Order: C-alpha cells, then sequence, then structure tokens
C-alpha cells in the first residue's frame, strides 16, 4: 500500500478537493463502467484512484469533460 | 452507524454490494428532541 | 373597575377583598386565579404601553431610570414583531408524548 500521500496533494495544493475528486473516481470504478488508466497492482479502487491522482492523469477538471462527453455522445 | 433507522439497512445492503455510498437522512434523536419539546408550551419546526 | 377607588393591578386579601365587595358593591370586580393573571394581560394593549414606556425612556434620564425600562421595551417589541399573543403563555389544553 501507499505509506505517504504527497505526490496528489502537490498535484490539488487545497488539500480538500483531492479527496472529492478520487472519491468521484472511485465511485465510478467501483460501480463500474470505467477503466483503471494506471496498471493496477491487486488494489483496490480508492488506492488506484489516488494513485492516478499523484501521476498526474486525472483531476476535478478532465472529468467534467469526459462525463460531458458521454453525455452529449448518447 | 446511528439511530437513522433508514439508513443502516440501506448501508448493509450497500456493502454486500459493494456499493459503499451513504445517504445520510436525519437521526431518530433530532426526531425525539422536537417531540419532547413540542411536549411544552413552545412550537418548534423546520422550514423549507 | 375604575368607577371604585381602587388600582387596577392590586393585592387585596380575602378580608380586604370582602370589605371591598361589601362597601363597594359588585363593582370591583376580583379574581384569585391563573384566569386572573389572563384577563389583567389579554385586556392590556401592547403598542399603547409601547408607545407610553418609549415616551418615559426618552423623557425621563437617570442611572436606574435608563435600565428596567428597555429591557421592557425590548420585549414588547419581541411580543408585537413575533406575532405571539401574550394570552399563549397561559396554557389552556396541555400535550403529553406519546
Amino acid at each position: 500500500a501507499r505509506v505517504t500521500v504527497q505526490d496528489a496533494v502537490e498535484k490539488i495544493g487545497n488539500r480538500f478537493d483531492l479527496v472529492l475528486v478520487a472519491a468521484r473516481r472511485a465511485r465510478q470504478m467501483q460501480v463500474g463502467g470505467k477503466d483503471p488508466l494506471v496498471p493496477e497492482e491487486n488494489d483496490k479502487t480508492t488506492v488506484i484512484a489516488l494513485r492516478e491522482i499523484e501521476e498526474g492523469l486525472i483531476n476535478n477538471q478532465i472529468l467534467d469533460v469526459r462525463e460531458r462527453q458521454e453525455q452529449q455522445e448518447q | 452507524k446511528s439511530d437513522d433507522v433508514n439508513g443502516r439497512t440501506k448501508m448493509y445492503k450497500n456493502i454486500v454490494d459493494g456499493n459503499h455510498q451513504m445517504e445520510p437522512g436525519m437521526p431518530e434523536s433530532f426526531n425525539v428532541l422536537l417531540k419532547e419539546i413540542r411536549s411544552l408550551g413552545i412550537n418548534i419546526e423546520l422550514e423549507d | 373597575g375604575g368607577m371604585t377607588n381602587l388600582e387596577r393591578q392590586q393585592i387585596l386579601t380575602e378580608e380586604q377583598y370582602l370589605d371591598a365587595l361589601e362597601e363597594f358593591g359588585d363593582e370591583f370586580d376580583a379574581k384569585m386565579g391563573a384566569e386572573a393573571i389572563q384577563a389583567l394581560l389579554k385586556s392590556m394593549d401592547l403598542e399603547q404601553e409601547c408607545e407610553q414606556l418609549r415616551e418615559e425612556l426618552n423623557e425621563t434620564n437617570s442611572e436606574t431610570k435608563r435600565k428596567k425600562l428597555t429591557k421592557r421595551i425590548k420585549l414588547l417589541e419581541a411580543f408585537v414583531q413575533s406575532g405571539n399573543k401574550p394570552e399563549w403563555m397561559i396554557l389552556t389544553v396541555l400535550p403529553v408524548l406519546p
């Protein structure tokens, strides 16, 4: 598991929106319909989402963009 | 985990289905407080 | 009772009330219950008393007159603005718990 959560903090900075972003990612990951962009290592959805936000590949912005993407694609 | 009677069952179902979603609703002790306050000569209600 | 020589809100004990009724007849009405206080407060216009208190506070100024009067005005303002009729303070019906 992860020992320190700092890369996600640096990617976010506010320290309060990161939890919301990771939670809204993990909820959709666990309900299904999406795939993990980061290769998993037999870990739960929350750790995968937090490693994704730490890697700098997902944030509070592109989620809205992709969500409007499938919303208009319907 | 509180006196929310309509929440404990739903959280149990969300766990066993692996949903992990929570809706707060309202604690029943707050309704207890309202009922015991209305027992005396004091109106109390919650607006919209 | 304004015809009789008696204050509107004054104490009149059992012997005193007896002799007052004997002398003034059936004119100086009196009650000894919570309904007495209820009648005393229901037949009392709040706006007139508020204006009188405001005039007294504005005109008469003293170390003790400054206090014990402004809080009365505030209570009157709260009562009139809240809309809660002061007769509701003396309850008639009593709720009980389930």
